[PDB]
């Protein structure tokens, strides 16, 4: 996996790849790694597929129960802490998860929480998670500014996944984009790396290591 | 020390069309270098136009199929005979599998059927419950042989329109039931040639709005 | 986690704690606050196993806050440290022990004295003029042995602390991304923003 | 592998299947497991494929030089002695399991050699993963005073038992008949009971299907 | 364990134990709450048949549940301590999991739920 | 720490009507890290082509070793080495290191200049020859290549048609393997002309 | 977690036109020591089912007790216990299969391989296998241990597929079984010469043959073999 | 294996079963475990088939070379060569050999050589996995200076029991008779010895 | 040891190498030059097991210098790289292999082209536009993939290299105490003193 999400002037960008692997066997190229929890909350998946898929959909059920009980959408902090307290109960049992809980609320504003299976919970502006996280960091950090436009921020998120998809053997398939605003999350399409790499190479002039 | 797991070999394959869906699987059952049975079916009609196969360690496979079949039965009892949709079945199976997260069922599970718009549907699971809908999935011992052939022939991967300078891709289209069965039969004869645990017989289960039909074909027995 | 320091001077306790959170070959965060306020005049820094640290810190925080509400009274640093020690002492013989080391800096309002307690994950408590956990001690202790005096001011203590961080930044293998410094005295807890 | 050796009236016959495996994968569907040590001394080898080929070629080479040196036709016991002393020296690290058979001025002979350097004598023998399937047949149908045509039938039937029942064995049956006073006849693909059926579809692509980036003439000349 | 159903319906559809608990409240010293435009005030009566009291140490009638919520009561004094303790624990538990102090509605809902549970649980009044 | 799967890579060879084809991917990595997309695994010595998968340092070492040995062969024999003969040389050389082997999966391809007969062959890491009428496969995606070749292959394909078949076999196999890909090269080989084509493939 | 102590070797079986045949030798091995010689490893349940068991013998005796108790329990409040509501082969198997899998799932297995052979009420032949792992399968011929490697190849020459079952008489079928038992005595180091055989026919019913012996053995060619 | 050698009035007799195994599979049911190292010096082989064959081949070579130079070797000399190989290569060998021969001066002699490579001269010897089960029987039944027919019965009854209890032993009972008359080979089939 | 980078541009090769030498919990030195000049137009940086690195580097240096004196001629970068590869390829099957990874940057005077070769301890050689050894690649490669162009100047290359070091200094766990940068071109080898 490679997954990222960063905070900026216009809200939150969230970008992921779509590859699943069992050793060196590429099992799938079309895996949804963003979990839609509600119109305002997103969850990213890295690590064990079943662990992430199972417990993040479960997280959604707990968030729905919060808004039924409290007549109010759950905060990003509270949602992330439900997940982090759950995995802490299983600490040592062998769960494998690197997740990011992204969303906007009135009291918090745009917020990103890193939550992993050894119980770490961190608030932050930029996180990359997965086997190809370092490759994504390299491009993302070097090009990140707070003042990025929505158009440029979407591209940088896309371009960072592409960078990792290329170098990391266990990342690839396609890029799934998400923009999170005050109004909620917006889906910005599935982008196959097959076509996207050449399109980006030609138009941007990068990837000179590759035979054109 | 006692090892609670074993490998019973075999392979399975699911393809989806416009108004149908097939779920095939070879009938050979093995342990180590011995054949146990030349005809031991592992693709099952579970009711509500849902076919299912759980390939790998047969004892876990049978246990799972048995539990899902039973889950369908209790769904009818508890919800006024309501038809269990393929998407609902898939989610239910995830919970069956993940329920044993710390002592897993050692199987690749595939289910097929029609979605609620009448269109063909195939879902595939890992041993602990992760799932995904697809047009196409091969599972089991020869999954690594068959799956790349399916990418090339079903989803037209790496195929471009002739003369278009590799710019225009070959367009996606649904395959007829005739064309799909051709691909299934060829996939299994190829798999039988090159994989020792695959052979003896092929059993396909086709799923349309009219019900669940069966077709059987001989495979090489060496 | 990694570096946590503490210095007791004439009229205050000063806690410095590293900002880095590292996992694998990536520094995930460079602004992490490895401390919790237990009461208005008691502060606890912590370091150790991922997840355990914050889970333990917040659990102690909740218990001390509960006590304060129940009795309408603030526990002494000595009383808080003993409670924390016993919790770790229970933990070490549990099925899965908390792997957390803490420093507790407090100002006892009844005695009008600053107090610093060092407690490791086994539940080993000691009151000290200056303390550290992990590899940090191997550099700082000998340095403080030399330069520390019991009658120092808060400003003198911060300069003494700058000397420690400089030595760590020179000789430690890992980049710990600097420290967050906090002071505990008669007026409560406050953070130094420029260090 | 399944390999056998059977003694008859005026000589000896050996046989073998033609499957080569790579774990569960069939690497070669028609490999030659019958090896010529000398014109009238032949070898069937199971175990590590490179070791059987290499050890057979080395001893075959040394047998030729010995034959030329002594001005005599080579004996089976010479090959047997040279093989077993070589294999013993390497303490089983050379994984060659051989059935050695042939005719010489002394008469007709049949032996087996194991990787650690032990040898056995018999009228009928079988080695390899399918040796139990083959030996079951040999123990059921073998008798004293077999004819040429009866021994060929028995040998091939013992190989077929391995082909059908052992996953390690498959495809065709190779035979070599070594009769006294006659030239040895090597019968490559003596039986071919595993022919691949016609495919359902031609996978000939329209010309231009594959996207190309660069073309260039390669210089093979000087 | 002591299992007896003490709170039960009567022929006319009343739960007498719940209604007799209201009589205990009616016996208790008066308590009043008035909320203004920017504040709430809690007033409480203290009976004067008790002279030679030590007011420094005697339990106060108004209790802090958290730094932002208070609870006064009328009825059995010993019973009120149990509710206050539970409320105080839930207050800290809410801060721990939701990372936010309780609302007054939430804290009330919890205390009210505890009271209700004791009206259809066996062995308790 | 499995030598044959640290770097990654694949090679495949096929036969046709009076021709042979041999193809390979271009990736060289260090486990998950992709390092080079220009690492060709096919070499030739006269008209005899040799592809080598496995541990990259041994690939390089063996190429240099067989170039060495074929050069001395040509000087003494006064002719180019033929595919059948070269196949035997590779087998002998690998088995010489029986208890300290090169971690490789070589594949020979070429047309005999005297008979005109198309010839391919494959080996394991210690020298076992694997001859075939149809196709030979090698590398980290060998299971995938076996499945592609077994279904797609037919006999007596014309050079132009054979190119399509072998290229589709390699591409689709490479895409299902994490350690293979990053570009591909195909060699079409007729009696006295050899065409080399670079394929467009996905770069992830 | 167990290790087997006193063990039983192969159990072999096949279908024929009107029923099923099953056989197993009378040995109870204690490692390499051929300890006990009067052990019956075929256990009849009613007049329509025979359960053949290989593996650990203490566990075999436990299973014997379970089947014995099953017969008793089925007879309770059952007027048709010897008629329509008698124990079928399929009922007896499914019960054992359930137990074997439950025990493996508790990491404390019954260390056995089991073949249930019988005839159903409608005349249909029943023959199914189950082992310590809970793995089940059916085939025209079934065998355990060394039988799987040596008997099945011989029995499959008689009945290779389904269509070969009607064409196979009880005489031909028993001949093959008795032959297979001889081959196992040549080649299995933990086999004995004495065995039991059982036939369940849809017409003639259950026939249980005890104290059989392997005979017509070829040993004469051994005198000609000298040295190595 | 079950093997034994027994001295008697006219010389010595060697006896053995014919079973070779890989685990529980019988690789050879008609094995010849009684082998010639010299005209009238024979040995019984137990342990590894490969090791005992390799050793026996080397000993035969040594005694052939001995005979070329110094004439017929004694049975003691043969046992000394077996020992030298077994003792000096004790770390790399699994061989339990019984050496038996006939001199005209010394008559019948039996030497047993266990795993360690020690030499033990005895009136009769037993060895192999199946020997354990007949120590009691053989001790009670052996007598010095038996006749040929008595010794043949003693060996036949002994190996019959060894075969009956040991799974690693079976097949036919081969025997080799060493006397002044010459060398005689005997074989006994299951149908005879099983029902003793 | 740890961080070694290399970038080939239009007219030169640039090698950056970390300055830290760490042993246990102590940074023993912060000014270590992890490179040797093999010839006037060939430079080799190295990283790996302690002792092995310098022992190997100097051994190669001696051999190349010996060749130069014998033939009165400078070996091409390609020829030097092949010699180095073969030495490592021999080493890997020795009793005790050299655990050293190297980058070889050179300027071929006959071709008038800069050349960069990356060789690991197994003897795996590749010519590259840009290269790295160890964990450094996991950050730098994806960054260079984006920003690198084949026609860049030496000044553009140094800025590209500053971008890499900044990223490493942000995300790497260990303090590697900056880098020594050297340039190889038509005029030979020179060191950048202010980086
Ligand atoms: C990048 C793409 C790779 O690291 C990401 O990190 C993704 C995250 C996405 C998919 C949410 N991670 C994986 O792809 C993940 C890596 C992994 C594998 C195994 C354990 C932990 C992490 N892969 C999986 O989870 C795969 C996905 C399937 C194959 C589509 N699943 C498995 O490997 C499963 C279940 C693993 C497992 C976990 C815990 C207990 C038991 C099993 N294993 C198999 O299917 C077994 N295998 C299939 C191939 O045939 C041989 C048997
Ligand atoms: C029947 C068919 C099976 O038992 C026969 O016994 C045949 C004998 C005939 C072919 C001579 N045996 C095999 O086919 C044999 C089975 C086998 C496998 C592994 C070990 C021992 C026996 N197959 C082989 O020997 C193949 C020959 C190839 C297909 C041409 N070789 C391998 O599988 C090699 C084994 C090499 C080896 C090395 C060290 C010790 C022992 C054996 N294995 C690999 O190639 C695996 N791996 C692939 C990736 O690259 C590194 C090696
Ligand atoms: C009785 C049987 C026991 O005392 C006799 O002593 C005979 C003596 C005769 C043959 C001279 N002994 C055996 O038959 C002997 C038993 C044995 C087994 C292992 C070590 C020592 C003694 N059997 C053998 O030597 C067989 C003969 C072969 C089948 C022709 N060889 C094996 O069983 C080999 C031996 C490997 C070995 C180990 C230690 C030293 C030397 C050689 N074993 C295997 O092949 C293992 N096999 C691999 C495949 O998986 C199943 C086990
Ligand atoms: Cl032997
Ligand atoms: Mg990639
Ligand atoms: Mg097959
Ligand atoms: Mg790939
Ligand atoms: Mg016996």
């Amino acid at each position: 996996t490679t997954t990222l999400a960063f905070r900026f002037q216009g809200g939150i960008i969230v970008a992921v790849d779509s590859r699943a692997t069992a050793g060196n066997w590429v099992a799938s190229q079309t895996v949804k790694k963003v979990i839609e929890i509600n119109p305002f909350l997103l969850g990213t998946m890295a690590g064990g597929t079943a662990d992430c898929q199972f417990w993040e959909t479960w997280l959604g059920s707990q968030c729905r129960l919060h808004e039924l009980r409290e007549k109010e959408r759950i905060s990003v902090a509270a949602a992330s802490k439900i997940l982090s307290n759950l995995v802490y109960q299983y600490k040592g049992a062998g769960l494998s998860m690197g997740t990011m809980i992204c969303g906007y609320t009135r009291k918090e504003g745009p917020t990103i929480y890193y939550v992993d299976s050894d119980g770490t919970r961190l608030k932050g502006d930029i996180f990359c998670v997965g086997s190809g996280q370092t490759f994504a960091y390299g491009v993302l950090d070097s090009n990140y500014k707070w003042d990025l436009s929505v158009e440029d921020a979407l591209y940088l998120g896309k371009r960072s996944i592409l960078a990792a998809a290329h170098r990391d053997a266990y990342s690839g398939g396609s890029v799934n984009l998400y923009h999170v605003t005050e109004d909620g999350w917006i889906y910005h399409g599935n982008h196959d790396v097959g076509e996207l790499f050449w399109k980006v190479k030609e138009e941007e002039g990068s990837f000179n290591n590759v035979i054109g | 020390q006692f090892n609670p797991y074993g490998d019973n070999g075999g392979t399975i394959l699911g393809i989806a069309g416009e108004d149908f869906a097939v779920l095939a699987g070879d009938t050979r059952n093995i342990t180590d270098y011995s054949i146990n049975s030349r005809y031991e079916p592992k693709v099952f009609d579970c009711g509500d136009n849902i076919v299912m196969s759980a390939n790998g360690f047969a004892a876990d496979g049978d246990a799972l199929v048995k539990r899902f079949k039973n889950s369908v039965k209790w769904y009818h009892f508890d919800h006024n005979d309501k038809k269990l949709s393929i998407n609902s079945a898939a989610r239910n199976i995830q919970h069956l599998l993940y329920g044993k997260r710390f002592f897993p069922y050692y199987v690749h599970t595939i289910i097929a059927g029609l979605d609620e718009d009448g269109k063909g549907a195939v879902y595939s699971f890992d041993p602990v419950g992760s799932y995904e809908r697809e047009q196409c999935r091969a599972g089991g011992a020869a999954a690594s042989l068959i799956m790349p052939f399916l990418d090339n022939q079903v989803n037209f991967k790496n195929q471009y329109e002739p003369g278009t300078n590799g710019k225009v891709k070959k367009p996606l289209k649904y395959l007829s039931v005739e064309e799909v069965i051709k691909l299934v039969r060829d996939s299994f004869t190829s798999a039988t040639e090159r994989h020792i645990q695959v052979g003896d017989g092929l059993e396909i289960l086709i799923v349309t709005k009219d019900g669940v039909r069966k077709e059987f074909y001989e495979l090489k027995r060496d | 986690m990694d570096i946590i320091l503490g210095i007791r001077v004439q009229d205050s306790v000063i806690l410095a704690s590293s900002k880095a959170v590292t996992r694998g070959i990536s520094v995930l965060k460079d602004s992490d606050d490895k401390t919790r306020q237990l009461s208005p005049h008691t502060l606890m820094s912590f370091a150790g196993e991922a997840g355990d640290t914050v889970q333990f810190a917040e659990y102690i925080q909740a218990n001390i806050q509960l006590y304060s509400i129940r009795e309408d009274y603030e526990l002494s640093p000595q009383a808080v440290s003993s409670f924390v020690r016993q919790e770790l002492a229970k933990s070490i013989r549990s099925r899965r022990p908390y792997q957390v080391n803490v420093l507790i800096g407090g100002y006892d309002k009844k005695k009008n004295k600053p107090e610093l307690y060092q407690i490791d994950y086994l539940g080993t408590k000691v009151e000290l003029p200056y303390g550290a956990h992990g590899y940090s001690g191997f550099y700082t202790f000998s340095l403080l042995d030399h330069h520390y005096r019991p009658d120092m001011t808060t400003e003198e203590g911060l300069d003494l602390l700058k000397l420690c961080v400089q030595e760590l930044e020179k000789r430690m293998p890992m980049d710990f991304k600097g420290v967050i410094v906090k002071i505990v005295d008669k007026d409560g807890i406050r953070q130094v923003d420029d260090f | 592998t399944t390999i056998v050796g059977v003694k008859f009236n005026n000589g000896v016959v050996i046989a073998a299947d033609t499957r080569s495996t790579q774990g569960p994968i069939v690497a070669d569907k028609n490999c030659a497991k019958l090896h010529r040590i000398s014109p009238k001394i032949w070898c069937a080898g199971a175990g590590t494929a490179a070791d059987t080929e290499a050890v057979t070629q080395l001893i075959g080479s040394n047998i030729e030089l010995h034959s030329l040196y002594t001005s005599r036709e080579p004996r089976v016991v010479s090959a047997l002695q040279m093989l077993k002393q070589h294999l013993f020296k390497y303490q089983g690290h050379i994984g060659a399991y051989l059935i050695v058979a042939g005719v010489d001025p002394t008469g007709s002979h049949l032996f087996s050699i194991h990787a650690h350097g032990s040898t056995d004598v018999g009228y009928y023998l079988s080695l390899g993963s399918g040796s139990l399937a083959a030996m079951a047949v040999l123990e059921s149908h073998w008798k004293q005073d077999l004819t040429k045509e009866e021994a060929i039938k028995l040998a091939s039937d013992a190989i077929q038992a391995g082909i059908w029942n052992d996953l390690g064995s498959g495809s065709n049956v190779d035979v070599c008949v070594m009769e006294i006073g006659k030239d040895a006849e090597y019968l490559r693909n003596y039986l071919t009971p595993n022919v691949r059926e016609e495919k359902q579809k031609s996978y000939k692509f329209p010309r231009g299907t594959t996207a190309v980036l660069k073309e260039s003439i390669v210089n093979i000349c000087d | 364990g002591y299992d007896r159903a003490l709170s039960i319906f009567s022929p006319d559809g009343h739960i007498f134990q719940v209604e007799y608990a209201l009589e205990a409240v009616k016996r208790g010293t008066c308590a009043v709450g008035v909320k203004g435009k920017n504040c709430v005030v809690l007033g409480c009566e203290r009976r004067s048949t008790l002279k030679l009291q030590d007011t420094r140490i005697t339990p106060s009638k108004v209790s802090k549940i958290d730094s932002h919520v208070v609870l006064s009561f009328s009825g059995l004094n010993a019973d009120s301590r149990i509710l206050i303790e539970k409320a105080r624990v839930e207050a800290q538990s809410h801060r721990l999991t939701l990372e936010d102090p309780v609302t007054v509605e939430y804290l009330t809902r919890y205390v009210a739920g505890v009271q209700q549970r004791y009206t259809q649980s066996g062995g308790v009044r | 720490s499995d030598p044959s799967s640290i770097n990654g890579g694949i090679v495949v060879a096929m036969t046709g009507k009076d021709c042979v084809a041999i193809a390979c991917d271009l990736r060289l990595g260090s486990q998950s890290l992709g390092v080079s997309n220009k690492f060709e695994k096919i070499f030739h010595y006269g008209h005899v082509f040799l592809g080598i998968t496995g541990l990259a340092t041994d690939v390089t070492t063996l190429n240099e070793m067989f170039r060495y040995k074929t050069n001395l062969y040509k000087l003494k024999e006064e002719r180019a080495i033929e595919p059948e003969t070269f196949t035997q040389l590779v087998s002998s050389s690998l088995y010489e290191r029986r208890f300290g082997p090169y971690f490789v999966g070589p594949v020979v391809a070429g047309i005999n200049s005297k008979s005109g007969k198309p010839f391919i062959a494959g080996f394991d890491l210690i020298g076992c020859i694997d001859e075939a009428k149809d196709f030979i496969v090698s590398g980290t995606a060998s299971d995938q290549l076996f499945g592609m070749c077994e279904s797609l292959y037919e006999p007596n394909l014309e050079p132009e048609d054979l190119f399509e078949t072998i290229s589709q076999a390699l591409l689709n196999a490479a895409d299902r393997d994490a350690l293979s890909g990053w570009g591909a090269v195909v060699y079409i080989i007729k009696k006295d002309e050899v065409v080399k084509r670079y394929l467009k493939m996905r770069q992830d | 977690t167990q290790q087997p102590i006193v063990t039983g070797t192969s159990v072999i079986s096949m279908k024929y036109d009107n029923g099923v045949i099953i056989a197993a030798d009378n040995l109870g091995s204690y490692g390499s020591l051929l300890r006990f010689n009067g052990v019956e490893r075929l256990i009849p349940v009613g007049d329509n089912t025979v359960v053949g068991i290989s593996g650990d013998i203490s566990d075999m005796q436990h299973i014997e007790r379970l089947l014995k108790d099953l017969v008793t329990e089925n007879a309770y409040d059952n007027p048709l216990a010897d008629a329509e509501e008698a124990l079928e082969p399929s009922y007896i198997f499914e019960y054992l299969a359930t137990v074997m899998y439950q025990r493996r799932s508790k990491m404390n297995p019954l260390w056995n391989a089991i073949i249930v052979a019988g005839v159903q009420s409608n005349g249909d032949q029943f023959l199914r296998y189950v082992n310590l792992l809970g793995v089940t399968y059916s085939s025209p011929t079934l065998a355990t241990g060394f039988g799987a490697h040596m008997a099945n190849p011989l029995l499959r020459k008689v009945v290779d597929r389904e269509s070969d079952i009607p064409k196979t008489t009880v005489q031909v079928a028993e001949e093959a079984i008795v032959n297979a038992m001889r081959v196992l005595y040549y080649r299995d180091a933990r086999s004995s010469r004495n065995f039991s055989l059982a036939i369940i026919d849809k017409n003639t019913g259950l026939t249980f043959k005890k104290n059989l012996q392997v005979e017509n053995m070829k040993w004469d060619f051994a005198k000609d073999i000298k040295g190595y | 294996t079950s093997i034994m050698a027994v001295t008697f009035k006219d010389g010595v007799i060697l006896g053995a079963d014919s079973r070779t195994t890989t685990g529980a599979y019988i690789a050879n049911r008609v094995t010849d475990k009684l082998t010639r190292v010299h005209d009238k010096i024979w040995c019984c082989r137990s342990g590894s088939a490969a090791d005992t064959q390799a050793i026996a081949d080397i000993v035969q070579y040594h005694l052939e070379l001995y005979t070329s130079q110094y004439g017929t070797p004694s049975t003691e000399t043969a046992a000394s060569v077996f020992k030298e190989l077994c003792y000096e290569n004790k770390d790399n060998l699994t061989a339990g050999i019984i050496v038996a021969g006939y001199d005209d001066k010394n008559k019948g002699e039996v030497y047993t050589i266990p795993l360690g490579g020690s030499v033990h001269k005895l009136p009769y010897a037993i060895a192999g996995s199946g020997s354990t089960f007949i120590y009691g029987y053989c001790d009670k039944n052996f007598r010095e200076n038996m006749s040929k027919e008595e010794t043949v019965d003693f060996i036949k009854h002994s190996l019959s029991q060894a075969i009956k209890w040991d799974g690693s032993s079976g097949g036919v009972i081969r025997m080799v008779v060493l006397t002044a008359a010459g060398v005689e080979r005997l074989i006994f089939y299951p149908d005879e010895y099983e029902q003793l």
